[PDB]
C-alpha cells in the first residue's frame, strides 16, 4: 500500500520539482519545493526495497538537477552557496543540496575542490544509518565521479592520492554500513536484510569499477 | 500562539429533553497560545455561557469584530446536526477569534476556556467584583454601503429557505416512485423487462438521496455563513453608535465651555467681582477645556478605531465566502458524480 | 478639515544613507534609516500648511530621543538619551516654513530591538507646542552596535552523559559566533547503550526582562537542526555544520539599562525510540561584525 | 443663518436618504419611488455642498 501512497505524492511533486529544477533562477525554487520532497525519504518506515525504489525514482528525477547543474555552474558560481544550502533543515535534503553546490564547485573549479570534498566526506561519518547514507553515498558517488581528485575525473590540485582516500574511506564505509545494515533495523529482520543486502551490494561494486 | 491555540469541542454532554435542554461540551483548548494560561484546560461549557460569552466578545471590543455565536436554536431544534452546528458555531468562532489575536484576549475567555466555571462567575471575578463635513460624510457612506450589503444579505437568506424547502419533493415524491415501480416489479418475473424495472425503481431512490442530501450539502453551508454576517453586520452597528455617543459626548463638552467662557467674562467686566471668586470661574473653563480635548481626542480614535474594524471587517468577508464557494464545488461534484456513477450501473441495467 | 499643519522630516544625508529592516507584530517588517554610535543628526524639519488660516503656538522644538519601552506600558518608559533643539520662539505660522537642525556627535549606546516584552527604538520628536494640545510628530532610527573579532574566543568542548547509559564528547568550534557565522562542530560517542532515533541541534533565545525577582524570562526555539539519523555505537563522530544566516538572530544583549537580557544557547537535543529526551544547552555569545 | 440652513440641508438629507433605507428593506421597491426619492436626495446633496461652500 505504502509505497504507492508515497509513489502518487513522489509523481506529482517530483514534476513541479524539475519545471523548477530545469531552469536557473528557479534552480533556487527547485530547491524549496525539493526541500519539502526530501522529507518523504526522511520518512523512517519503508521497506528497504520500497525505499530504495523511490531512491530511484527521486533520484533520477533530480539527475536532470545534476545536468541542470553542470550547466548551471559554468554560467555562474552565486557565492557560498554551498554553505548557504546547508541551512536546509534537515539533513538528507540538506546535504544533497550541499552535494550538488559541491558538484557545482567541481565543475568550474578543481583547486579547493579538494578541500570540500573532505569536508563532505566528514559529515560523510555521520550517516550512521546504513541505507540513507548509502544511497545518498552512492548518489554522491556518482556526482563525484566525474570529479574525482585525480585525472581521469579530471586531475585536483593534489591527485590520485586524495582521490584514493577518498574512496576508502567510503569503502570502509560502505562496508560499514552494509554490515551495519545486517544488524540495522529491527532484530528480527535477518532474511529481510539477506535479500535487500544483496540488492545494494552492487552499487557498491560500480566504485570497484570506477577503480578499475 | 495567537492562531497557534487549539481547540477541540467536543463531549456532547447534551443534557437531555427539557425541550430547551442544553449541551454542554468539553472545551479543550490545548493551546500553545501565550495568550492562554493552560497548555490544555477544559472547560464544559453550556451553550448560555458561550452566547453570553460571544456576547462579552463583543462587549470588549468596541467595533473590533466579533463574528457568529455558538448556534442558535432559532431554526435548530436541539439535533445533534444544531448542536453540531452550535459546537461548530463556536469551534469556528473561536476559531477564528483565536487566530485574532484580540478576541483571543478576553480575559474572560481565558478563564472561561481555561476554567470550568461558566463565563458567569468569571465575569465577576474579572472586573474584581476633524470638520464637520467630513465626520458626517465618513458617517452617510457607511450607513448606505453597510444598508447594501444587509439588504444583499437579507434577500441570499430568503433564497436559502426557499432552496432547502424545495429539496422536498422530488426528493420525498421519488422515495413513492421507487416504490410505485417496485411494485409492478413484482408482477413482471420476465427476467429482462422484470430485471430492468427494479433498476429503474432504484434509479428513483438515487434520485431521491442525492436531491434531498443537496440541502445539507450546499444551502445549509450558506445559511451558516449568511446568519454569521448578518449578526457580525449587527454588531458593528453597535460599535457605530458608540461612535454617535461620543460625537454627543464632544459636543456637550463644547456648548457646556462656551457657556463657562461666557459667564466668566461677564463676571470679569461687570468690573465688580475680587481676583479670588474670578480665579475659581476661570479654573473650572481650563477643566472645561481639558474635557472638550480628552471627549475629541478619544471622539478621533474611535473613529481611527472604526476604520480599522472596517478594513478588518472586508478582510475577513473576502477569505470566508472563497472557503464557502470551495465548500460549495466539492458537494456540488460530489452530488453529480454520485449520480454519473448511479446512471452508469443502472446503463449496464 | 483634517489637520491645519503636516510635519515632515528628512535628513541631509537621505539619499546615500543606507537603511535597515526590523520584524514587528505579525510579521510586519518597517525599513528606516541607519546609523551607529557617534554619528551626528542633522536634516531639515518641514511644515507643510494645509489651510488658508493661522497657527498660534508657544515654541516649535526638535527632540532626539532614545528610550526604553517595557511591557507595553507608556509609564515603564525610560528615555535613555534625550537632545533638544528649539527651532522657533512663540509665535505664529501662516505658509509653509522648513527649520534645519543639527545634533552634534550623538551618543547611541545600545542597538535597536523589537521584542516580546521590550522595544528599545530610538525616533526624532518634532512638537509644536499649542495651548490645549501639541502637534506631534515621530520619525523612527535603527541603531546598530558593532564589535571586532574578540580577543579570546574558545572552543566550547564538554563530556556530558546519562550514567552508565549514555556518555557523549560534544564540541563547538567558538564560543562566539558573528550573525553570519558557521557553527563547526562534533559530537563523539563514548558510551551507548539506549537506542537513539535521531539528534538534533537547537538555537534557542531567551529574552530576560525586570530587576531582581522581577523577573520574566520569554523563550523561543528559533531552528531545530537534525544532525543524526539513527543508533550511533561508541567511537562514532558526528560532524555538525549550522549556518547562522539562515535564521536572522539579533546580536547577544547583556543588562541593557539594567532592565533587559536577550542570549542565545544552542540546545543539543537526542531522542530515544520511546520518544524520551537528553538535552545538554550551552550559552553562545551572537556579535554584529563590523564591516571593513 | 448660513450655518442654520445648512444644517437644515443636511438634516432633510439624512432624512430622504432613511426613508430610501427604509423603502429598500420593505424588500420590493417600485421603481418610481425609487428614482423620484433619490433624485432629491441628490438635489439635498447639492444643497448641502452649495450650502457648505
Amino acid at each position: 500500500r505504502l509505497l504507492e501512497d508515497a509513489l502518487i505524492a513522489v509523481r506529482q511533486q517530483t514534476a513541479m520539482m524539475r519545471k523548477f529544477l530545469d531552469t536557473p533562477g528557479k534552480l533556487m525554487d527547485a530547491l524549496k519545493c525539493c526541500s519539502t520532497l526530501v522529507s518523504e525519504l526522511r520518512t523512517s518506515s519503508l521497506s528497504p526495497k520500497q525505499y530504495y525504489e523511490l531512491y530511484m525514482a527521486v533520484f533520477d528525477a533530480l539527475r536532470y538537477l545534476s545536468a541542470h547543474l553542470r550547466e548551471n555552474h559554468p554560467v555562474n558560481h552565486l557565492a557560498d552557496l554551498y554553505e548557504l544550502v546547508q541551512y536546509a533543515g534537515n539533513i538528507i535534503p540538506r546535504l544533497y543540496l550541499m552535494i550538488t553546490v559541491g558538484t557545482a564547485y567541481m565543475s568550474i573549479d578543481g583547486a579547493p575542490v579538494k578541500e570540500l570534498m573532505k569536508d563532505m566526506m566528514d559529515m560523510s561519518r555521520g550517516v550512521q544509518h546504513p541505507v540513507r547514507g548509502l544511497f545518498l553515498r552512492y548518489y554522491l558517488s556518482g556526482q563525484a565521479r566525474d570529479y574525482l581528485p585525480t585525472g581521469d575525473s579530471d586531475g585536483p590540485e593534489g591527485n590520485l592520492q586524495d582521490s584514493i582516500n577518498f574512496i576508502l574511506t567510503n569503502f570502509v564505509e560502505m562496508n560499514k554500513l552494509w554490515v551495519r545494515l545486517q544488524h540495522q533495523g529491527h532484530s528480527r529482520e535477518r532474511d529481510l536484510r539477506t535479500q535487500e543486502r544483496r540488492e545494494l551490494q552492487l552499487l557498491v561494486g560500480s566504485n570497484i569499477v570506477r577503480l578499475s | 500562539a495567537r492562531p497557534t491555540f487549539h481547540i477541540t469541542v467536543g463531549d456532547p454532554h447534551k443534557v437531555g429533553d427539557l425541550a430547551t435542554s442544553h449541551i454542554v461540551y468539553s472545551v479543550r483548548t490545548k493551546t500553545t497560545s501565550k495568550a492562554y494560561k493552560q497548555p490544555e484546560f477544559e472547560v464544559k461549557r453550556r451553550y448560555r455561557d458561550f452566547l453570553w460569552l460571544y456576547n462579552t466578545l463583543h462587549s470588549n471590543n468596541p467595533g473590533v469584530v466579533v463574528p457568529p455565536p455558538p448556534e442558535k436554536q432559532a431554526v435548530g431544534r436541539f439535533e445533534s446536526n444544531f448542536v453540531e452546528s452550535r459546537r461548530a458555531a463556536l469551534e469556528k468562532m473561536l476559531n477564528k477569534i483565536a487566530a485574532h489575536p484580540t478576541l483571543q484576549l478576553d480575559a474572560d475567555l481565558k478563564l472561561f476556556l481555561e476554567s470550568e466555571s461558566f463565563n458567569i462567575d468569571v465575569k465577576h471575578k474579572e472586573r474584581k467584583e476633524n470638520k464637520f463635513v467630513e465626520q458626517d460624510d465618513w458617517f452617510h457612506d457607511r450607513r448606505v454601503y453597510l444598508d447594501a450589503l444587509e439588504n444583499q444579505l437579507k434577500a441570499l437568506l430568503k433564497a436559502m429557505d426557499n432552496m432547502v424547502a424545495q429539496r422536498k419533493a422530488m426528493a420525498e415524491a421519488a422515495a413513492d416512485f421507487s416504490a410505485s415501480l417496485h411494485a409492478l416489479s413484482t408482477v413482471e418475473l420476465s427476467p429482462t423487462l422484470s430485471g430492468p424495472l427494479d433498476a429503474l425503481s432504484e434509479l428513483q431512490l438515487a434520485i431521491r438521496d442525492v436531491y434531498e442530501r443537496q440541502a445539507q450539502q450546499d444551502v445549509l453551508t450558506f445559511g451558516i455563513i449568511i446568519e454569521e454576517y448578518i449578526r457580525l453586520i449587527g454588531s458593528v452597528k453597535q460599535a457605530f453608535s458608540q461612535r454617535q455617543k461620543a460625537f454627543h459626548s464632544w459636543h456637550s463638552a463644547e456648548s457646556e465651555l462656551m457657556k463657562k467662557k461666557a459667564a466668566q467674562d461677564k463676571l470679569l467686566r461687570q468690573g465688580k467681582t475680587q481676583q479670588d471668586r474670578l480665579n475659581q470661574v476661570n479654573a473650572e473653563v481650563i477643566d472645561a477645556e481639558r474635557k472638550v480635548h480628552q471627549a475629541r481626542l478619544l471622539f478621533e480614535d474611535m473613529g481611527r478605531l472604526l476604520r480599522s474594524e472596517l478594513d478588518r471587517f472586508e478582510r475577513e468577508k473576502v477569505e470566508d465566502f472563497k472557503s464557502g464557494v470551495e465548500t460549495f464545488l466539492e458537494s456540488a461534484v460530489e452530488a453529480q458524480k454520485e449520480l454519473i456513477e448511479k446512471w452508469e450501473t443502472f446503463l449496464m441495467q | 478639515f483634517s489637520t491645519p499643519v503636516d510635519i515632515d522630516i528628512v535628513l541631509a544625508d537621505a539619499d546615500k544613507r543606507a537603511m535597515v529592516d526590523v520584524k514587528l507584530d505579525k510579521n510586519r517588517r518597517e525599513k528606516v534609516p541607519l546609523y551607529m554610535d557617534g554619528e551626528s543628526v542633522k536634516g531639515c524639519v518641514t511644515v507643510r500648511p494645509k489651510d488658508g488660516k493661522r497657527l498660534e503656538h508657544t515654541g516649535i522644538k526638535v527632540q532626539f530621543i532614545g528610550t526604553i519601552e517595557m511591557f507595553f506600558d507608556r509609564g515603564n518608559h525610560y528615555e535613555f538619551l534625550s537632545l533638544v533643539q528649539e527651532l522657533a520662539a512663540p509665535g505664529e505660522l501662516q505658509h509653509p516654513q522648513t527649520f534645519d537642525f543639527n545634533f552634534k556627535n550623538v551618543e547611541k549606546q545600545y542597538e535597536s530591538y523589537n521584542g516580546i516584552n521590550v522595544k528599545l527604538r530610538y525616533f526624532v520628536r518634532v512638537t509644536v507646542s499649542r495651548r490645549m494640545a501639541d502637534v506631534i510628530r515621530e520619525k523612527d532610527i535603527w541603531v546598530y552596535s558593532y564589535r571586532i573579532p574578540p580577543e579570546l574566543n574558545s572552543s566550547i568542548k564538554m563530556d556530558v552523559g546519562i550514567e552508565d547509559c549514555l556518555h557523549i564528547e560534544f564540541e563547538y568550534s567558538k564560543s562566539k559566533y558573528h550573525l553570519k557565522d558557521v557553527i563547526v562542530g562534533r559530537i563523539y560517542f563514548l558510551l551507548v547503550r539506549l537506542k537513539i532515533k535521531h539528534m538534533e541541534l537547537s538555537i534557542i533565545r531567551r529574552e530576560t526582562t525586570g530587576v531582581a525577582p522581577n523577573q520574566y524570562n520569554e523563550s523561543e526555539t528559533l531552528v531545530r537542526f537534525e544532525i543524526m539519523d539513527g543508533s550511533p555505537s561508541r567511537g562514532e563522530t558526528i560532524p555538525i555544520r549550522l549556518f547562522l544566516g539562515g535564521f536572522d538572530l539579533t546580536p547577544t544583549f547583556r543588562d541593557v539599562n539594567k532592565k533587559f537580557s536577550t542570549r542565545y544557547y544552542l540546545s543539543l537535543v537526542l531522542i530515544d525510540e520511546d520518544a524520551r529526551r537528553y538535552f545538554k544547552q550551552s550559552e553562545i555569545i551572537l556579535y554584529r561584525q563590523p564591516p571593513e
